């Protein structure tokens, strides 16, 4: 989990081969690309209820709001079941109406 | 005699010299751990949560 | 050893070659140093900037960012540290990276883990409002996202003391 | 042969806002070496025949 420790991005695996005086690792890594711009907020206000995303993040392609997982774009519809309550929108900075 | 005195204070001087070289070596040593260990964390606190 | 004299030459060079040993290792220890300062500082690809408009959620790191007013660019603190710090046929080599190049890096950097957070460290800078990469930072520690959010006030003005304390004891 | 000045890398201002994020939408996988030395050749000298 330590950051480019060993292979620069998100570590998979390695795999260790011999040399006459050392060794060789060949490590595996994944690395995001094909990036796109999106509209956030940090919660949505429904009924004086302010709600938070469980895990993942409120994004907006214009005209819907949707939650998708940090690090690979794959909308869902907001639901109960994904986002939790706590207090009323009325102290948080950039709530949105949905 | 001229080259004895001369060889005296060659010797000497030879000595100064690979005493002041084996000294930086060990310290260059000492600075090489401190720049790993600064790359380290500079790699894994600034680039990301630790 | 010499001194510019020829007999001492003469006698000098029945010792073999003690000289290009010597001498051999003075280069290594210098070709070490660009290195060490090469990796520790050039982690980056790119170069990167601050926008000029700057609303952080209420975070301010005026004291942090270059200052252009100074012909070195360098920022308050960095000031203030260099301000505080203090031949006979030896010489001494410039290094590789001025002291503008070392500051650009780290403005480079700074200006990128204000931005993207720790994205761009892996792949390509993405941007991130800078209250929502805090609660991800909570949300890292075990504490959830909701306390930031309802705190971002009186958190903004703890680390703007906290830097300003920071500022008065240096 | 030239000489110029060193380059330290592209210049790039990324768009900064504070409504606005970048997700990716595919990936790629990458396979690096890294060599590291674990031994030297192992070295006997006598004292007086040497
Ligand atoms: C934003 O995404 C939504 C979700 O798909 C889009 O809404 C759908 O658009 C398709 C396009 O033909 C329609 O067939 C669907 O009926 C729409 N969904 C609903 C519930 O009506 C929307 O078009 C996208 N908008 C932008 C600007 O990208
Ligand atoms: C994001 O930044 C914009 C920058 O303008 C903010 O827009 C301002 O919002 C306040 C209160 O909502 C208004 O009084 C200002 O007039 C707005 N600016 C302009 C130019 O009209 C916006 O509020 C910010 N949003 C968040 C969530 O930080
Ligand atoms: C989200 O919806 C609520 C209620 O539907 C809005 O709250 C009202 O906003 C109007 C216009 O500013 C005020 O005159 C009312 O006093 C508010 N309260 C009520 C109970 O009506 C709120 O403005 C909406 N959010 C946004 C960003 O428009
Ligand atoms: C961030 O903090 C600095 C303090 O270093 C603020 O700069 C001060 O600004 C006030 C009025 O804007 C001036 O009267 C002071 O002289 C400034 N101090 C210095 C040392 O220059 C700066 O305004 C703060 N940022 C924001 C956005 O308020
Ligand atoms: C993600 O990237 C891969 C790699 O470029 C894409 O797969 C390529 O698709 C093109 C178009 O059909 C082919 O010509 C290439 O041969 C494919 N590459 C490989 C390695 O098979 C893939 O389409 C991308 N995903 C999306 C959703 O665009
Ligand atoms: C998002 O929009 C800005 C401004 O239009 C643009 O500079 C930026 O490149 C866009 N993001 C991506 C990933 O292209």
């Amino acid at each position: 989990k330590r950051v480019d420790f060993c292979g620069k991005g998100y570590h998979l695996m390695s795999f260790p081969q011999s040399a006459p005086h050392g060794v060789v690792f060949l490590h595996v890594t994944y690395v995001p690309a094909q990036e796109k711009n999106f509209t956030t907020a940090p919660a949505i206000c429904h009924d004086g209820k302010a709600h938070f995303p469980r895990e993942g993040v409120f994004v907006s392609n214009g005209t819907h709001w949707f939650v998708t997982q940090r690090n690979f774009y794959e909308p869902q519809i907001i639901t109960t079941d994904n986002t939790f309550v706590s207090g009323n929108c009325d102290v948080v900075i950039g709530i949105v109406n949905n | 005699e001229a080259e004895v005195q001369i060889d005296r204070l060659i010797t000497g001087r030879l000595q100064s010299l690979q005493t002041y070289v084996t000294q930086q070596l060990i310290r260059a040593a000492e600075i090489r751990a401190s720049a790993n260990l600064a790359a380290i964390k500079m790699s894994e606190c600034v680039l990301g949560q630790s | 050893i010499c001194g510019d004299s020829t007999e001492c030459s003469n006698l000098l060079l029945q010792y073999g070659s003690f000289c290009t040993q010597l001498n051999r290792a003075l280069t290594g220890i210098a070709v070490e140093q660009d290195k060490n300062t090469q990796e520790v500082f050039a982690q980056v690809k790119q170069i990167y900037k601050t926008p000029p408009i700057k609303d952080f959620g209420g975070f301010n790191f005026s004291q942090i960012l270059p200052d252009p007013s100074k012909p070195s660019k360098r920022s308050f603190i960095e000031d203030l540290l260099f301000n505080k710090v203090t031949f006979n046929g030896l010489t001494v080599l410039p290094p590789l990276l001025t002291d503008e190049m070392i500051a650009q890096y780290t403005s480079a950097l700074l200006a990128g883990t204000i931005t993207s957070g720790w994205t761009f460290g892996a792949g390509a800078a993405l941007q991130i409002p800078f209250a929502m990469q805090m609660a991800y930072r909570f949300n890292g520690i075990g504490v959830t996202q909701n306390v930031l959010y309802e705190n971002q006030k009186l958190i903004a003005n703890q680390f703007n003391s906290a830097i300003g304390k920071i500022q008065d004891s240096l | 042969i030239i000489a110029y000045t060193m380059s330290l890398g592209a210049e790039n201002s990324v768009a900064y806002s504070n409504n606005s994020i970048a997700i990716p939408t595919n990936f790629t996988i990458s396979v690096t070496t890294e060599i590291l030395p674990v031994s030297m050749t192992k070295t006997s000298v006598d004292c007086t025949m040497y």
